[PDB]
Parts: structure tokens; sequence; C-alpha cells
């Protein structure tokens, strides 16, 4: 089974958002769809469930005022009057005994800040050479850095983003055998979906 | 709401060893229908939780028998018979006997391994960044253990405290080591006024600080 979920959303305080869950690989009608909330470093909170054969819906009291479950093979969930306390990952999931399937979740950022694309800077300087790319000044979070379109994955280190003046900044490093660089070029790819950005940087001495 | 409390919050364990994770509920998880809906999930960083054990001791598809669940009423145990590098992550116990469904705080499995000194790399600001007036000088402190390390930036011998940004990765799922990147941020002007930029790290493995430097 597979439950396709958005990925990320940036919304202004007070606004309303509608997340979607696309169910496949099984009879949508056969199971009750669930929704769970996870804030960055904390545990999980249950929100509610809905029955696809009809639309009977149960919710946790804490989210009685925030969520409105509906369906279609897409299950939907709408939050409302958003605040920074709503900044979290939301998962739709079939939670029933051995039928346990989760979606990848949708990272929801409630903020007034403007979407800003990253600036990517190449970091070039034994038997191995550690190269890197500095990705700075972007918003919102969610950036993927791959090396050689992802074919170079063994020695890659991805360092989590940090806020530096209201903007995020992170880095990634790759280590290759010394004899292979600069002979062969390694290039880091940076994708920032929120701002439709895909910039490649070739590492040169 | 039934409150679930896990013990402990962090669990350091060597490869090949055994791990026991506990979970208590404020009240009995035995449904009137006879079943006890207590479950266990593993959440690997950047991934959705995945089910291991449902109804105390039955395993989900594909989960190996190194994982077993036990317990009753309000006390429950998740046992990992021989810890393997890929077991790291956070374990959550969850109940669905009562409504609403509820989850535990989580327990992070930490792998104990042999000490490893960090391999340090220093990098000067790229011309592209200089070109725009910024000047970040970065330091990668890779593959070390334990996670406790200390980094200092020195400019011409002077220790720079402000303008530094540090971020550690989570334990490596393949070699159980940690990594960290320390970034010193200056303007193009301040940077061009000095000569040597030093990245110093003090970690259990040396006594004498590990020092990487470059003279502009
Ligand atoms: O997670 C759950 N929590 C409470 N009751 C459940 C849940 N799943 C199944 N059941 C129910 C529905 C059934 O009539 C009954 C036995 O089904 P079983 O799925 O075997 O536990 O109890
Ligand atoms: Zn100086």
């Amino acid at each position: 089974v597979q439950l396709q979920q958005s990925g990320a959303e940036l919304v202004k305080p007070g606004a309303s958002v509608k997340l979607s869950c696309k169910a496949s690989g099984y009879t949508f009608t056969s199971y009750w769809m669930q929704w769970v909330k996870q804030r960055p470093g904390q545990g999980l909170e249950w929100i509610g469930e809905i029955d696809p054969s009809d639309s009977y819906t149960n919710y946790n009291q804490k989210f009685k005022g925030k969520a409105t479950l509906t369906v279609d093979s897409t299950a939907y969930m709408q939050l409302s009057s958003l605040t920074s306390e709503d900044s979290a990952v939301y998962y739709c999931a079939n939670l029933r005994g051995y039928f346990d399937y989760w979606g990848q979740g949708t990272t929801l950022t409630v903020s007034s800040a403007k979407t800003t694309p990253p600036s990517v800077y190449p970091l070039a300087p034994g038997s191995s050479v550690t190269l890197g790319c500095l990705v700075k000044g972007y918003f919102p979070e969610s950036v993927t850095v791959t090396w050689n379109s992802g074919s170079l994955s063994s020695s890659v280190h991805t360092f989590p983003a940090l806020l530096q003046s209201g903007l995020y900044t992170m880095s990634s490093s790759v280590t290759v055998p010394s004899s292979t660089w600069p002979s062969q070029t390694v290039t880091c790819s940076v994708a920032h979906p929120a701002s439709s950005t895909t910039v490649d940087k070739k590492l040169e001495p | 709401d039934v409150v679930m409390t896990q013990t402990p919050l962090s669990l350091p364990v060597s490869l090949g060893d055994q791990a026991s994770i506990s979970c208590r509920s404020s009240q009995s998880l035995v449904h009137s229908n006879g079943n006890t809906y207590l479950h266990w999930y593993l959440q690997k960083p950047g991934q959705s939780p995945k089910l291991l054990i449902y109804k105390v001791s039955n395993r989900f598809s594909g989960v190996p028998d190194r994982f077993s669940g036990s317990g009753s009423g309000t006390d429950f145990t998740l046992k990992i018979s021989r810890v393997e590098a890929e077991d790291l992550g956070v374990y959550f116990c969850s109940q669905s006997t009562h409504v609403p469904r509820t989850f535990g705080g989580g327990t992070k499995l930490e792998i104990k391994r042999a000490d490893a000194a960090p391999t340090v790399s220093i990098f000067p600001p790229s011309s592209e960044q200089l070109t725009s007036g910024g000047a970040s000088v970065v330091c990668f402190l890779n593959n070390f253990y334990p996670k406790d390390i200390n980094v200092k930036w020195k400019i011409d011998g002077k220790e720079r405290q402000n303008g530094v940004l540090n971020s550690w990765t989570d334990q490596n799922s393949k070699d159980s080591t940690y990594s960290m990147s320390s970034t010193l941020t200056l303007t193009k002007d301040e940077y061009e006024r000095h000569n040597s930029y030093t990245c110093e790290a003090t970690h259990k493995t040396s006594t004498s600080p590990i020092v990487k430097s470059f003279n502009r």
C-alpha cells in the first residue's frame, strides 16, 4: 500500500490549510484513515479518523477545533486558524493491527517570512579528500543536497540546518579517493522545492 | 487520555548486545474484548514511524525475531536480542485500547563503539562568496566518537567566539560515529585583514588539541 502526501507547505498565521493523502495499493474503503502530528523533537499526537465507505469521523478533543476530515481515493484534512504551534509534520496513516501504513508526512511551516532561495557555495581545500557545499540563506526549511545526482552516497554527511538571521543554512560533505579529484569532478546538487530551485555546483580547486 | 511513559529516554548499547525498553500506561490497556492493544514503532531519522510489534508480541511483516514484545496490563517491554548498527533510531510505544490513541515519549537507541578521533578539514571562503562580500570559513570534524567535542576558531592567534555556527549530525547508521560542521562567518573586509584561520578541536582521543589551519 502507498499513501502519497504533499511534502511541505508554508502558510501565514491565521490562514487555513488543506493537506491531502492519496491512497493506493488497497481498497480505500476497507480501512479508517488516521492523522497524526509530530513536532520536530517531540513525540506523536493523534488527531482523528474517518471512514471511507461513508464519512463517519472521530477526532481527539484537542483537535476538535482544528481539523475537518473529508475524503474522495484521496483523504483530506483541513487545519484552521494556524499559529506557530502548528508548525509540524502531519501524517495520514492506516493504523489497524498489521495493516499499518504511513505516508511520508507533510512538513507544515506557519510563518510570515518570505520564501527565499539558497545561495550555494563550493567548499574545496592524504588518501582521501573531503569536499563540501555550503547552502545558505533559504526559507523555508527542506533542501536536498546530492552528490553526482546521488550516485555518490557512501561517504556523504548532511549537516542539519540552522537559523542565522531568520534564514536557514546547512552543509553537506563528500569524501572521495585523493587520486580521483580533480581528475574527476564531483558536483553537488541542491534542490529547494518551495522556491522551485535546482542549482548544481561543480567542485574545482 | 492514557499517559504512556517510556524508560529510559536514551539507551547506550554496544553492537551484539541486548536492549530492553520499557513502557507503562497510567491505566490498564486490556480492552473489554480481551485484547491488549499495545504496539511498538521504530522511527529512523527523516522517516515515518514503522511498526515492529502489535498487540504486545506479534511481529509486523518482515520484522525479525531479534525483536520481541512482552508485558501485561500496564507494564510492557520491547526487547532487542542482539543490537545491530541499523537499529538506531527512536522507539515509541503506542496504545489503541482507549480513545484517543496515545503515544509514548520515545527512547533513543545509541550505539556504543570504540573511540575514534575526528578527521578535520578546513576550507577558505569561495571566490563566489567573496565576490558578494560574505566570507564564511568552514570546518568539518568528521567521523568521531564520543559525540562530546569542543571547537575553537582562532584568527591570528586570537580566539573568535562570536559569529560561529555549529551543527552535529545524528549517529551514523553505518559506522556509529558522529560529525559536526563549525562555520565562522565574517565579512569580506574583516576576513581580508588577517592571515591565519585556525580550527581547533578538543576531544577525548588526544590531550593535545587537534588543529587544522590555513594562511590566507
Ligand atoms: O486498535 C484497535 N483498538 C480497539 N479495538 C480494535 C482495534 N482493532 C481491532 N479492534 C476491534 C474490532 C473487533 O471487533 C475486535 C477484534 O479484532 P482484532 O483486530 O482481532 O483485535 O476488536
Ligand atoms: Zn589579524
